């Protein structure tokens, strides 16, 4: 029920191991970052609407801070997420390699020699 | 209550929870639960009245019983292995006792009776605390000892929680009891996936806490605790009722809203472990929660109920106090489904 | 759920009291000190699943 | 216990219908006793003997349902020479539903219980045949 | 009061033709109404209907029906020019198939 | 003359601009799926004396 | 007979009636801790017997 | 119309080939990952599903006031 | 697919930043422009679908549905702006926003490459529709209608979610291309039977299948005019499209799992057509007619032949246009006399002649007069069903008769006879209403000239 908590050589509260730096960072126009910025913009607009201020005009410094905070946090969130998926794939490939008797390569047939069952539609 | 005393008590509640979360020794986890309860009883009675006294009394009795049971489980575990570290329980009987103690602390069915009464008896701020922060400690403990727990007892209590949350919520007109039954059903969802993937438990808990914080803050902003009192908010603050309508649909679990993500993730994980049947029941039963959310949205935002003459005076006054995190909470409660793969950062 | 602040900071807030084979006052041993020392050293670092078998 | 479920399922399907009926009656009686315990706890019966009467009513209804179900399903399986067939469990469950309806003396309850109990029992039989798991183990 | 509530009376609906005898039924403002009529008629009947129907009528033969007809013509010419069957009941070459060897 | 009529009719650029931006993003999406460009057994071809790619 | 009555009766009206009955059964508690606690005892006994004897 | 608004069939053809390769690789990767998770949870020999044991660094290996530990 | 999608999204802030008196003009103009751009998806390769990217693709099944959606949006705007005149600026913008979000969800659902994305968008369409019905619905009964529309739909779609995630766990993918190329037969087992049911029942309840159809008269009658238009024209077709996609992984089980659904659809065809003969409400009659038509589509999809799939596509498109036109025609009279009862206003041909012409043409396409595409679809389905079994002609023949009967009954009751003496507030037809009818009708007639466009992938 806890697959990656017990992995060896894992620092308790890093959020970003040093090994993560071997991975390409997300581009600054990453559509997920753009969506995080859009979330910040919606937060700014709802903020204006709740306090009965003009919705698109009232606080531009405030809306800018909303957008910037969301983009800033989202960048690091994306880094950590991509790093965790890289760990998953690394471990899966290493395990398949070290246990070849569990992942055998069997000879595959062309469809000319596989007998498939035919079911007429009528 | 002096403001400094209130701050000290909130800090003691939070520090008891953090003690439960950072400890490696069963005795320190028990001490964390004790400290949390000690500081939490006064926060329930902050606004003194007989109902708050009764709620704090029922809460204390339930939680202290759970505490005794928890300690007994720890001692039996020590008896069958000279161990104090919280890893995997050694004795099956100790594990049953521990599971039931933590279920009583969480309010899972059949131990669910206390949650609606205590929530109704206290203010909206104390209800917010009780239904968000008071879940972290037992859930973290359950996440640590997850391999040891028996699936049959856990899943029984989880399915009961979902069913009973739906059925009990169907009958309510008080908003605090609606929120409490909602919480019971949500806890059932969180604990159903626990023996399979604790990351799904954590994700469900985070999304539930976000939606519950948003709902409670919207209920405080429009100072309503009944259905008919919330039926007036349209004639003073229409934006609030529209935002509450959308938050209600997200709680229901309807796509493309965020509330749907936890349900979607949990069902998928379960199917991987060859468990088609439990999930089909869980979703078809969450339909009940969706029904009474929809009823509240009908009375509050989609139609207009009659109003009173004295509302005209309220039209002239702005809210004295504004919640800083309410806008962010609404956005995270509704518009976060496209960010689902970010759950990998939780493991 | 379990934030290991002790391991990150190297503190030992409660690890001194978790096992019977760990540094008692005046070197008084536990009744089952050798058996526990052996079981701990046998299962160290192999994980919970392998250690039980 | 689920030892009761095994004493039910250790008997083959279309064989020894009296023993299977006994086992199903035991299961039904246990269920009715638990139901009456919770009912007495959450809604007090105002006197000792009225609690005894409510217990007897609930337990007898449940044991009668179990007896009729097990008897009908085992007998239908052995007469039709058709084990491994959900129709026997459907017939048994519908008979048990009719028993519950005759007990509460309600035609609507009778018909509804016939239908839903029969469908549930047929589904349980299909799950036994195909290997469906209710409380699945954590495989992955 | 023998009443239940303070309520506005249900108003009668207003005829757009009363203040604007040629009102097109789009808006109360006669200018906005006229321009709504004009934009609807131009962008629906002139742009989408006529030009769109023309565009769809002259869509290139990407479905390859002319190509298929010419291909069938080549095949028929070659096949009955050589005395070969027009079509074979086997879609795929039987020499590229390896049936299971024994059938009993 | 054009100040306030721009200020009241500038909304008529949003949808055409979105159309142009969508065409651009479709081209960028095409630029990611070139692993088999001029590599299929049916359409593989010899490049002309001056062309660089068989499709863009 | 079919649209307005029986197709209504079987699927949606039955669902409403059943859920309404179960909601009334579940939510109508008298608020007495004696009764709630008594049930907790019943629950504890059941788990340690039909769940704790099974491993 | 074909010159102004569309392309040749080879572009769509080979884009489809690329799409199909990506999707089929993702499918086989998903199946392989499920199998790897099953094995790592059943055997405990993999990096995944590592449940904590007691740190051997806590043991005190000093004379213990009696010779037999 | 991005070129169609972004402008649709753009429509959102364009309407939120428009002047109070220009919202309808702006939305209508740019909706029509979007419809024109979409028109370019009808160019289809032949052998295979156009795959724009990993996420989106268009088919010959898909292209007709998208064009109908985009074309329906401006018509809904024309139909709405009359009864929404008294509304505040913010609420009018909210209504238009609901319609735009609905269009956006619909376009994405039809073009999503994989089933989980299709499921999410197919379910997301529920929220704007429910809000439209329950907030702008005229009657008290709208709240009940909303609940019926929601719950019937979710009770079908949640088992589909479970089935889909299970299928991706066992197969490794839900991408439709991989699903098609790696298809393997479904064995005959209880597990596979319930997988079939969980894959089929959501689309069955969307169609709707007879007996699970009770939500539709409620929801279609209690909705505002644009809600009814989109519910009949497009939202019913989600079930047909999804079924046509999903039945590729269900063979050969469909051979006998289809029997009860075929029986229900044929007999309920007869049943709903007969119901239309004794109906006192005029919207109720159009709703049940939609049910009868979709029963025919269900039969066509269940028998799984190329001719039946072609007929199903043609009938879906033709029904979408005709049913929307009939709802708009009924709404004009309702706007006049503020009642839905069919015998209240009579002899309207004497007072409104051009609207009577629109009524006649809509009634003629509803009964599938040759060579309209309604008859093309119906005839193709009837031929495929005849091949399936020669006895289907009796049921098919009976249905054709009852449809002619109630169509001409509606026409005769509302347009002919003498006018009710008391009603004196029947004003001349507005240019808006006549243009709305023409914009429904001209496209249908134009489609007869080029039948292959609406035929589908099998063609
Ligand atoms: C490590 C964890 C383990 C933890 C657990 C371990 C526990 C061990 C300790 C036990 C030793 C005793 C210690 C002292 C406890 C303090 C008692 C107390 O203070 O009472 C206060 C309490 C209230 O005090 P009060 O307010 O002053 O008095 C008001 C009147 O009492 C009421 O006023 P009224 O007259 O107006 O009300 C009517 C009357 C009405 O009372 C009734 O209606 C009861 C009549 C039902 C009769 C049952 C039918 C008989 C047949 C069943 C047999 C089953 C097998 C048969 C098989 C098939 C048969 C052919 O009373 C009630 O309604 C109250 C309900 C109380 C019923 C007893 C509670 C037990 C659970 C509920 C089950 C109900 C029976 C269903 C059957 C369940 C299975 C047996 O007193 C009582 O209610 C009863 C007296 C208590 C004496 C007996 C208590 C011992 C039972 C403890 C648990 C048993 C063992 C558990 C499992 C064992 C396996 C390991
Ligand atoms: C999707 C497209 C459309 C589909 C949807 C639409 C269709 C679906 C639903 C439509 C209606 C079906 C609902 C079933 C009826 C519900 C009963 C009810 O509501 O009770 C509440 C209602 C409330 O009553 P209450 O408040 O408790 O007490 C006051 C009573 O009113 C006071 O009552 P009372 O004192 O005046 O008399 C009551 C008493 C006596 O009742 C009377 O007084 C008059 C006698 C009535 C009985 C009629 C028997 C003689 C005629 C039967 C002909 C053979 C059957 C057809 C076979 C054709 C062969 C080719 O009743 C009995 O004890 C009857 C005893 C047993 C006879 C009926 C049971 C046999 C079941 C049939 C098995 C068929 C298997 C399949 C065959 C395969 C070949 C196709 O109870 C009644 O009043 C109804 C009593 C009559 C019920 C029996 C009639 C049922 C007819 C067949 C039902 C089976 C269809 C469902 C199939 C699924 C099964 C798994
Ligand atoms: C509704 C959306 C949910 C919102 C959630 C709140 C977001 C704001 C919270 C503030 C962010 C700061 C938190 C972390 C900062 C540094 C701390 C870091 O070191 O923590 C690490 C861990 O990192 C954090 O866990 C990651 C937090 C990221 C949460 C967001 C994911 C939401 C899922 C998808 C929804 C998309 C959300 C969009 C963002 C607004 C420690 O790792 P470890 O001690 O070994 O693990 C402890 C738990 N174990 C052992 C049981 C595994
Ligand atoms: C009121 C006064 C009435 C009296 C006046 C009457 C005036 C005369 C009216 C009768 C005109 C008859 C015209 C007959 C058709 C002639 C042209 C026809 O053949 O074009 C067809 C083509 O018609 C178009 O395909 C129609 C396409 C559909 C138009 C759609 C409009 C835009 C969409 C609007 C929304 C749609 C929503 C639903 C979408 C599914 C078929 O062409 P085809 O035989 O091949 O051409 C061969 C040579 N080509 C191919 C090179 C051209
Ligand atoms: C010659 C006269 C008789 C025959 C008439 C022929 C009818 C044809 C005219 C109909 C217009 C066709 C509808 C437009 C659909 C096409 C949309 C899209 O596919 O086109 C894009 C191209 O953009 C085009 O410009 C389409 C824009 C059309 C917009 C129509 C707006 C018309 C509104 C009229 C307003 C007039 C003034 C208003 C006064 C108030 C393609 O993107 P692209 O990335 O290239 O793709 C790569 C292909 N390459 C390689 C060939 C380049
Ligand atoms: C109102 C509109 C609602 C929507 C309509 C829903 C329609 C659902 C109906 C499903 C169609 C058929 C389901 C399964 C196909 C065959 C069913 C069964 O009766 O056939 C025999 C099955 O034998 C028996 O009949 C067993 C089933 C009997 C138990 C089921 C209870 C049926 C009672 C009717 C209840 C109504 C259900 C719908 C609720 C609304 C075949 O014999 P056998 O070859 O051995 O089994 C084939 C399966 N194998 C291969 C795995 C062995
Ligand atoms: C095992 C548990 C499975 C859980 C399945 C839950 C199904 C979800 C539907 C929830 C319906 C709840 C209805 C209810 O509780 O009350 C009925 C309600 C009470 O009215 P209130 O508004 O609460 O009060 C007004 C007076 N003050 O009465 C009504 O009129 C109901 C009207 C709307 C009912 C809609 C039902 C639609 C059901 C469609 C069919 C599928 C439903 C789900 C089950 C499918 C079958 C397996
Ligand atoms: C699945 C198991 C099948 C259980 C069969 C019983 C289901 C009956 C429901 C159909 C409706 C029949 C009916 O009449 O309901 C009434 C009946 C009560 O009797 P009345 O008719 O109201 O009394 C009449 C005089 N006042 O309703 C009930 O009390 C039972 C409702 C609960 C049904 C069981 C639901 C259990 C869900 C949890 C499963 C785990
Ligand atoms: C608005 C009304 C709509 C109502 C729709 C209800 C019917 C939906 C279809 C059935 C729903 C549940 C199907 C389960 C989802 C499919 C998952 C699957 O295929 O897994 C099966 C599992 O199959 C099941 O477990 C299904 C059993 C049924 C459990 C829930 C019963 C609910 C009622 C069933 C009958 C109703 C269905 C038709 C009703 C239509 C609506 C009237 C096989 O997997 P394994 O467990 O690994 O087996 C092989 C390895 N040993």
């Amino acid at each position: 029920m806890t697959m990656m908590s017990g992995r060896p050589g894992r620092v308790p509260l890093q959020f970003l191991p040093n090994e993560a730096r071997s991975l390409p960072p997300p581009k600054l126009t990453d559509p997920r970052l753009v969506y995080m910025g859009f979330l910040g913009y919606c937060s700014g607009l709802i903020d204006n609407a709740i306090r009965r201020r003009p919705v698109v005009s009232a606080g531009l410094h405030r809306q800018l801070l909303y957008v910037t905070s969301f983009v800033f946090f989202g960048y690091y969130l994306l880094k950590r997420q991509d790093y965790m998926y890289a760990l998953r794939d690394h471990d899966m490939f290493a395990y398949v390699k070290s246990h070849p008797e569990d992942f055998p390569e069997k000879d595959k047939k062309t469809y000319g020699e596989i007998l498939e069952e035919f079911h007429p539609v009528r | 209550m002096n403001p400094i005393i209130y701050t000290t008590l909130i800090m003691t509640v939070m520090s008891g929870t953090m003690l439960v979360m950072i400890s490696s020794h069963w005795l320190l986890i028990w001490i964390g639960f004790e400290m949390n309860l000690l500081a939490m009883i006064p926060v329930l009675m902050k606004n003194f009245n007989p109902r708050a006294t009764e709620a704090a009394t029922k809460y204390f009795l339930t939680q202290a019983t759970a505490s005794m049971m928890l300690m007994m489980a720890i001692i039996i575990n020590l008896l069958y292995s000279g161990q104090w570290t919280i890893t995997k329980m050694f004795n099956p009987v100790a594990m049953t006792m521990m599971t039931m103690a933590l279920a009583m602390k969480l309010g899972l069915s059949p131990f669910h009776f206390w949650v609606p009464e205590v929530t109704q008896g206290i203010s909206l701020q104390a209800g917010l605390l009780l239904l968000t922060w008071q879940k972290l400690a037992p859930l973290s403990v359950l996440c640590q000892i997850s391999q040891s727990i028996n699936p049959n007892l856990m899943l029984t209590m989880a399915m009961l929680s979902i069913l009973i949350g739906g059925w009990g919520g169907l009958n309510q007109t008080q908003l605090r009891k609606i929120m409490a039954y909602s919480s019971i059903a949500h806890m059932g969802w969180m604990t159903a996936v626990l023996p399979y993937n604790t990351t799904m438990t954590i994700l469900n808990l985070l999304i539930y806490i976000t939606m519950t914080l948003a709902m409670f803050m919207l209920l405080i902003h429009s100072s309503a605790t009944t259905t008919l009192s919330l039926s007036h908010t349209w004639n003073k603050m229409p934006v609030i009722t529209s935002l509450m309508m959308v938050t209600l649909l997200s709680m229901g679990g309807l796509p493309p809203l965020s509330g749907f993500m936890p349900k979607w993730m949990i069902i998928q994980e379960m199917t991987k472990n060859e468990s088609i049947i439990m999930p089909t029941l869980m979703a078809m039963t969450a339909l009940l929660n969706l029904y009474f959310y929809m009823r509240l949205a009908y009375s509050s935002s989609l139609t207009m109920f009659p109003s009173t003459n004295n509302m005209k005076m309220k039209w002239q006054f702005e809210h004295t106090k504004q919640m800083k995190l309410l806008p962010t909470m609404i956005v995270l409660s509704t518009l976060v489904l496209p960010m689902t793969p970010a759950l990998s950062s939780l493991n | 759920p379990f934030f290991d602040v002790q391991k990150r900071l190297g503190l030992d807030l409660d690890r001194w009291m978790t096992i019977q084979s760990a540094e008692q006052p005046h070197k008084i041993p536990g009744r089952c000190h050798a058996f526990e020392k052996e079981w701990i050293e046998c299962a160290h670092g192999i994980g919970g699943i392998r250690a039980e078998k | 216990a689920k030892t009761l479920l095994h004493k039910y399922s250790d008997i083959p399907e279309g064989t020894e219908c009296h023993r299977k009926a006994y086992a199903s009656t035991s299961i039904g009686g246990a269920t009715g006793l638990i139901v009456s315990a919770y009912s007495i706890a959450l809604k007090p019966p105002a006197s000792f003997l009225e609690g005894v009467a409510r217990t007897g009513r609930y337990t007898f209804t449940s044991a009668a349902i179990g007896a009729i179900f097990g008897l009908t399903s085992c007998i239908s399986a052995q007469v039709r020479e058709k084990p491994d067939d959900p129709l026997n469990y459907f017939i048994g469950g519908c008979a048990g539903g009719l028993t519950l309806g005759a007990r509460t003396r309600s035609y609507g309850i009778g018909a509804a219980a016939c239908a839903y109990m029969g469908l549930t029992a047929a589904l349980v039989k299909m799950g036994q045949l195909e290997g469906w798991q209710v409380f699945a183990e954590p495989k992955v | 009061p023998t009443i239940r509530l303070q309520e506005d009376p249900d108003p009668e609906d207003e005829n757009l033709y009363e203040k604007n005898p040629d009102s097109h039924g789009y808006d109360k403002d006669p200018i906005v109404d006229l321009w709504n009529m004009r934009v609807v008629f131009f962008f629906g009947f002139s742009i989408v209907l006529v030009l769109g129907s023309t565009f769809v009528a002259y869509l290139p033969d990407y479905r390859m029906q002319e190509w298929a007809r010419r291909e069938a013509e080549r095949l028929v010419k070659y096949r009955e020019a050589n005395g070969l069957p027009l079509m074979e009941s086997n879609c795929f070459d039987p020499n590229k198939i390896q049936l299971p060897e024994d059938e009993d | 003359n054009v100040l306030q009529i721009v200020r009241d009719h500038w909304v008529h650029i949003l949808v055409p601009v979105g159309f142009v931006f969508g065409c651009y993003l479709d081209r960028r999406s095409d630029e990611k799926l070139t692993a088999f460009r001029n590599k299929s057994l049916l359409f593989k071809r010899e490049l002309r004396p001056n062309e660089e790619v068989t499709w863009k | 007979l079919l649209d307005l009555i029986w197709l209504e009766t079987i699927l949606p009206k039955t669902t409403s009636f059943i859920q309404m009955k179960m909601s009334i059964m579940v939510s109508n508690q008298k608020g007495l801790i004696k009764l709630y606690f008594l049930s907790f005892l019943i629950t504890i006994m059941i788990s340690m017997t039909l769940f704790n004897y099974h491993e | 119309i074909a010159r102004t608004f569309y392309d040749g069939p080879e572009k769509n053809y080979e884009k489809t080939m690329a799409i199909l390769q990506i999707e089929a690789e993702k499918a086989e990767l998903r199946l392989k990952e499920l199998e790897v998770r099953r094995l790592m949870r059943a055997r405990g020999d993999g990096p995944w599903y590592q449940y904590p044991t007691i740190d051997k660094a806590l043991i005190d290996h000093s004379p213990k006031t009696t010779p037999d530990n | 697919m991005l070129k169609i999608i972004i402008p649709t999204t753009m429509l959102l802030p364009m309407t939120w930043m428009s002047k109070h008196n220009m919202i309808w003009i702006n939305a209508t103009v740019h909706s029509l422009l979007i419809s024109l751009i979409s028109l370019s998806l009808l160019n289809q390769l032949g052998e295979n679908s156009l795959n724009f990217s990993l996420t989106f693709f268009s088919d010959s099944l898909s292209a007709p549905l998208l064009v109908l959606t985009t074309w329906l949006l401006p018509l809904m705007l024309m139909a709405s702006q009359s009864h929404l005149s008294k509304e505040t600026t913010t609420r009018k913008k909210l209504y238009i926003t609901m319609l735009i979000l609905l269009q956006l969800f619909l376009i994405m659902t039809f073009t999503a490459t994989e089933l989980i994305l299709f499921y999410i968008l197919f379910e997301a369409t529920l929220v704007p529709t429910l809000i439209i019905i329950t907030r702008w619905g005229n009657q008290t009964e709208r709240l009940n209608a909303g609940l019926y529309f929601l719950f019937y739909t979710l009770a079908g779609s949640l088992p589909l979610l479970v089935a889909l995630v299970y299928i991706q766990n066992t197969t490794g993918s839900l991408n439709f291309l991989i699903i098609h190329y790696w298809s393997h037969p479904l064995s005959n087992s209880w597990s596979n039977i319930f997988m079939w049911l969980a894959c089929i029942m959501a689309f069955m309840v969307k169609m709707p299948l007879y007996g699970l159809h009770l939500w539709l008269p409620k929801a279609h009658v209690e909705a505002p005019i644009a809600g009814s238009m989109v519910l009949a024209a497009v939202l019913l077709k989600l079930g047909g499209y999804g079924m046509m996609r999903i039945t590729t992984i269900l063979n050969p089980l469909t051979n006998y799992m289809a029997y009860p659904f075929l029986m229900l659809s044929m007999w309920g065809m007869i049943m709903t057509s007969s119901i239309c003969l004794r109906q006192t409400d005029l919207k109720s009659l159009i709703a049940y007619s939609s049910v009868s038509h979709m029963a025919l589509v269900i039969v066509a999809i269940m028998i799984q032949t190329p001719w039946s799939f072609m007929g199903a596509t043609a009938l879906m498109i033709a029904h979408g246009l005709t049913s929307s036109m009939l709802f708009c025609l009924a709404n004009t009279n309702y706007e006049r006399v503020h009642s839905r009862t069919m015998i209240l206003a009579r002899g309207l041909q004497t007072l409104l002649p051009l609207m009577a012409t629109w009524w006649l043409v809509a009634s003629l396409t509803n009964l599938a007069l040759p060579p309209s595409i309604n008859l093309i679809g119906e005839l193709f389905i009837i031929t495929a069903s005849f091949s399936w079994s020669n006895i289907t002609i009796i049921l098919m023949g009976m249905n054709m008769m009852i449809t002619a009967l109630y169509s001409l009954y509606m026409l005769i009751t509302t347009q002919r006879g003498k006018y009710t003496h008391h009603i004196n507030n029947i004003k001349p037809s507005f240019t808006r209403e006549n243009a709305l009818m023409a914009l429904h009708i001209l496209p249908l007639l134009l489609l007869t000239l080029n039948p292959k466009m609406i035929l589908g992938p099998l063609y």
